[PDB]
DNA sequence: GATCATATTGTCCAGACAGT
DNA sequence: ACTGTCTGGACTGGTCGGCGCTATGATC
RNA sequence: UUUUUUUUUUUUUUUUUUUUGCGCCGACC
């Protein structure tokens, strides 16, 4: 299974979160974002809707839940 | 292993098999396998050596269905159908080779 | 919530394993409901005798069910062999079925006895030689179609009742032996009223509610016709679905009505304890009523999958079986007397903390059909009782010359050749009327074929089923003796129309029990269209009249009666047959019976809760029983919580 | 870049997305990013300069149908990439339409709405009494807006 | 090993029509 | 106002019998 | 040394009587 980080909205596939470390990752999560490019428009307005997603190129999650 | 168990052999089974059954070949041609006649010796021996043409059986091809004077000794001058089938649906001669 | 089921279930193993021998081989310990299933490798040891069964279950005062390891199960063909090998030749099997998923064999017999055996033993040899767990159930002599309906549902949705099995014996134990801070009483309807009865048991771990029904006097009005859904204790408890049980006390539409409505809009997911003759029925009478308002052109209530959804539901319990339903509640089931499969429910609410028992409609005197109420329980502090016939001037007429008066009027109807026509309930009173004829056709008395239509064949065959759910006579004939009354040939069943345009057109006397008391419906309303001009023939009605039906004015000495005909006319139908009213069938307690149910129930509660009847019916029975035994009572209202602990 | 449309088929747009994402990063596809919402179903939303990339990277897979021919404005898919509840935006009153859920398929009338709890309470319409449940507000979808 | 959404978008005659 | 071009359509009735064809890929 | 709220009775039972379509091939008149 998939699970989201509730602080970044990184989705992984281990325990730890390789961006902030997060030791609270959510299960449930929807409208997934695919970072390719950091300099992206949707990352841009990613970035001043969550202040910590966008970070890192990566998938992404709108919403936690 | 990964190459085997990547093969379906079902899928060209089954494809030439309603293919051969059905009659209906690839690009729209039908009537191309047909069941063999069983009525007597002489119906299975027409039917193994009949001749179609591809053109359509309501209009008419005068100049088609008439016999022609290179069908001597290819196509049986005397053996013809009835009805629409008639000049377009052929059978080879005694002494034809192909 | 928090769940501690994990654990419970780790020193339940623990403790077998210490008590069992290792040669068994336990691989696998689960809740199934509220009884416990282990699984072995070797039932020979498990099993040698009843000794070691009987202890595993007084000490874990459990239902202990043993079911063999799934994969050491023989072929089903060889299974039915062995089984049939084994099975003596005079308990007749008429169907077995196999469970590949879980071990477990059922086997259908006329003689259920002979493959149970003396004490279990036959069980015990027969999973022991074959290695399939087997379960026992009665082949009725009279076919019934809801009961095979039923065992089909049942079987073919074996992986859903498993997993339902499995979710209820999780919820019912997430935790061990709970002392219950308080217990609390709420009526969400029957209270100081007739009909949509409710019964809701709080405390602060658990929920119950018990007999959720329906009125159908009052199904115009929508505020009286159903239980109190803006009760905020049931809201609470819906909405977070903390329903733990529903217990249905008998089979009737103001006790089990609005069972279907919670599934219909998928309000209620738990398990439901009801007697199997109180299962089947209900959904026959919940049938028959989804029927009867769909043909009267209104909405229906809910639909016959909601029907299949409550069976799939229900979990049986017979006479005296004590189960744990709840973490701090455990339930029992004795017998009540009113109709089949009738019960009282005993609620054992902690470790000797609290005990109430519903009694719920039942009668306390020996009739011909059921034995008399249980009165004796292991403990009782509060009781719960019906009030319909509370009223001190309210006296029911003794059965004995009820039923010579209705002897003696059908043999001076059949000896002048006339025709007896009996409109009755679909269960209750027309199975009593039967064995009343039955037993007085037995000597010889009476020849003429007795011939029932529409729900009386079922009802019939339903009771057929269940013989240990009967009187001691009965139980005694159809037992010990190889005679069974319900088997005589004088009872005929009508199949079509035309049997009964044939029945009606004869000339030959015969009794007809009809299926509609008031002449509102099914082959009543034609049996007497057909039979009114013909002065010979007599209606004897059985039960009250209502107001603005066909048999109320045909009672009251109505001659002549104009009603719609085929053609869009009014017609004319000439009574000119006798009319007798003979009340005294009436399965309802007397007041003279409440009064000595409360003289005589051992130990005396600390206090009486008078339901089920009109608010001054009750008043006067609940003053009536403070002023002979000095017992507090209480006639509560809708909406009204007791605190009894 | 520019916004592009891809029509995929319904119900399986992640894992087109996965793979389109994959097959970029492993070929250097010059792709942006891709944006695949869950509430639109069998199109999903890939940022790239030119179409051209889109139709090079979306080609191969069996999945991946074609590639709109046009461009979305910003401001379109704007409303997309903000984190929103979904209870708002409801008010009690109206009629909706539960998707998913045990009431599946039933028409329910808005009593309650909480934001804090992100739950709506509704009461059905084909009840005979009215019965207030407690559903996500996901689950639900607006019929008619009605005071 | 069982289920669930989804599954792509033959020539000739007569009437209407651009072209000069 | 003529003239070549595009498009739509209908393709004789009945009867006999036979011969196929009416899901699939991806989780849980 | 101080303002602006109101008040009472009429609707009944625990329930009921029969393979469509698609296309192909052969053939008769
Ligand atoms: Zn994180
Ligand atoms: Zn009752």
């Amino acid at each position: 299974k998939e699970r989201a980080c509730r602080h970044c909205h990184y989705i992984t596939t281990e325990d730890r979160c390789p961006v902030c470390g997060s030791r609270d990752l959510s299960d449930d999560w929807f409208d997934l974002v695919i970072v390719l490019d950091v300099e992206s428009r949707i990352a841009k307005k990613l970035r001043e809707s969550i202040p910590e997603a966008a970070k890192v190129p990566g998938k992404y999650a709108i919403r936690v839940r | 292993r990964f190459v085997r168990n990547s093969i379906r052999p079902d899928v060209l089974s089954e494809r030439i098999e309603h293919a051969l059954a059905t009659g209906s070949w690839p690009g729209g041609r039908t009537g191309v396998s047909q069941l063999l006649d069983r009525t007597n010796y002489m119906s299975t021996l027409s039917h193994l050596r009949r001749v179609t043409s591809p053109l359509s059986r309501d209009q008419p091809h005068f100049e088609a269905r008439d016999l022609h004077g290179t069908h001597w000794g290819r196509i049986c001058p005397t053996e013809t159908p009835e009805g629409p089938n008639c000049g377009l649906v052929k059978n080879l001669a005694l002494m034809s080779q192909i | 919530r928090e769940t501690f089921v994990d654990d419970i279930l780790k020193e339940i193993r623990e403790i077998i394993v210490q008590m069992v021998p290792r040669e068994a081989g336990i691989t696998d310990v689960e809740f199934e409901g509220p009884e416990l299933v282990i699984y072995v490798k070797n039932p020979e040891a498990m099993m040698k005798d009843g000794e070691l069964i009987k202890n595993l279950a007084k000490v874990l005062k459990k239902r202990i069910s043993v079911r063999p390891d799934p994969d050491i199960l023989l072929p089903p063909e060889k299974a039915e062999e062995l089984i049939k090998q084994l099975v003596p030749p005079e308990a007749e099997i008429t169907n077995i079925s196999f469970d590949p998923s879980v071990g477990e064999v059922l086997i259908e017999a006329r003689k259920p006895g002979l493959v149970i055996g003396k004490n279990g033993e036959t069980l015990r040899l027969i999973t022991q030689k074959v290695h399939w767990a087997p379960r026992v159930v009665r082949t009725p002599p009279i076919q019934s179609q809801t009961i095979y309906s039923i065992r089909s549902i049942l079987q073919t949705e074996s992986k859903d009742r498993r997993k339902f099995l499995r979710q209820v014996g999780r919820n019912i134990y997430r935790k061990s032996e709970y002392k219950s801070r308080w217990i609390r009483i709420t009526g969400l309807g029957g209270f100081r009223e007739v009909g949509r009865s409710a019964l809701l048991v709080q405390t602060d771990e658990s929920y119950v509610l018990v007999d959720f029904g329906v009125n159908i006097a009052a199904l115009k009005d929508p505020t009286k016709a159903y239980p109190h859904f803006d009760a905020p204790e049931f809201r609470y408890v819906l909405d977070e679905g903390l329903l733990d049980a529903i217990i249905i006390t008998h089979a009737a539409l103001d006790h089990s009505g609005m069972l279907p409505y919670l599934f219909r809009y998928k309000l209620f997911d738990g398990p439901i304890y009801t007697t199997p003759p109180t299962r089947d029925l209900m959904t026959l009478l919940q049938q028959d009523f989804i029927e009867i308002q769909h043909m009267n052109g209104v909405e229906p209530l809910y639909r016959p999958k909601d029907i299949k959804e409550v069976i799939k539901h229900t979990i049986t319990l017979d006479y005296g079986e004590v189960r744990d339903i709840a973490p701090d509640i455990r339930l029992t089931l004795h017998n009540a007397g009113h109709i089949l499969g009738s019960s009282i429910v005993h609620l054992h609410i902690g470790n000797g903390l609290h005990n109430i028992a519903i009694t719920g409609d039942f009668k306390f005197i020996p009739t011909r059909l059921f034995e008399p109420a249980v009165s004796r329980f292991p403990r009782l502090e509060t009781l719960v009782m019906e009030s319909t016939y509370g009223g001190s001037n309210d006296y029911q007429m003794p059965r004995e010359e009820a039923e010579k008066r209705l002897i003696e009027v059908i043999h001076q109807t059949l000896k002048r050749g006339g025709k007896v026509l009996i409109p009755a309930m679909a269960v209750g009173r027309a199975q009593e009327i039967m064995m009343v004829l039955e037993e007085y056709a037995r000597v010889g008395g009476i020849e003429v074929p007795i011939y029932l239509d529409g729900m009386i064949w079922e009802a019939t065959a339903i009771h057929t089923a269940y013989p240990e759910y009967l009187s001691k006579h009965i139980r005694e004939q159809i037992f010990h003796e190889g005679y069974n009354p319900f088997l005589n040939p004088i009872f005929k069943s009508v199949a079509n129309s035309r049997e009964r345009q044939d029945i009606i057109d004869s000339g030959e006397p015969a009794i007809i029990i009809a299926t509609s008391g008031m002449l509102v419906g099914g082959p009543s309303v034609e049996y007497f269209k057909q039979l009114a001009p013909d002065p010979k023939n007599s209606i004897i009605f059985v039960s009250y009249q209502a107001e603005g039906t066909l048999g109320r004015q045909v009672q009251r000495g109505l001659r002549e009666i104009p009603i719609v005909g085929e053609d869009g006319r009014t017609e004319v139908i000439n009574v000119n047959m006798e009319v007798h009213t003979i009340d005294g069938f009436s399965g309802a307690a007397d007041r003279r019976e409440l009064m000595s149910y409360v003289a005589r129930v051992r130990p005396r509660p600390e206090r009486i809760i008078t339901v089920h009847g009109e608010a001054h019916k009750c008043l006067d029975l609940s003053s009536s029983i403070h002023k002979k035994f000095g017992i507090s009572t209480r006639a509560p209202n809708n909406l009204d919580a007791i605190r009894l602990k | 870049g520019k916004i592009f449309t891809v029509s995929v088929t319904v119900g399986q747009e992640t894992t087109t997305a996965n793979l389109i994402y994959s097959k970029a990063k492993t070929y250097n596809l010059p792709l942006y990013a891709i944006l695949s919402p869950s509430k639109v179903k069998g199109y999903i939303f890939i940022e790239a300069p030119n179409k051209s990339a889109v139709e090079e990277a979306i080609r191969g897979i069996r999945h991946a149908k074609r590639v709109l021919p046009g461009e979305i404005p910003f401001s379109e898919i704007e409303h997309f990439l903000e984190e929103k509840p979904a209870v708002s935006g409801f008010e009690p009153g109206d009629i909706v339409e539960l998707i998913a859920g045990p009431f599946k398929g039933e028409k329910a009338k808005v009593v309650r709405v909480d934001e804090s709890k992100d739950e709506i309470v509704v009461e059905l319409v084909s009840s005979v009494v009215p019965i207030p449940v407690t559903v996500r507000g996901e689950y639900v979808r607006l019929i008619s807006k009605r005071q």
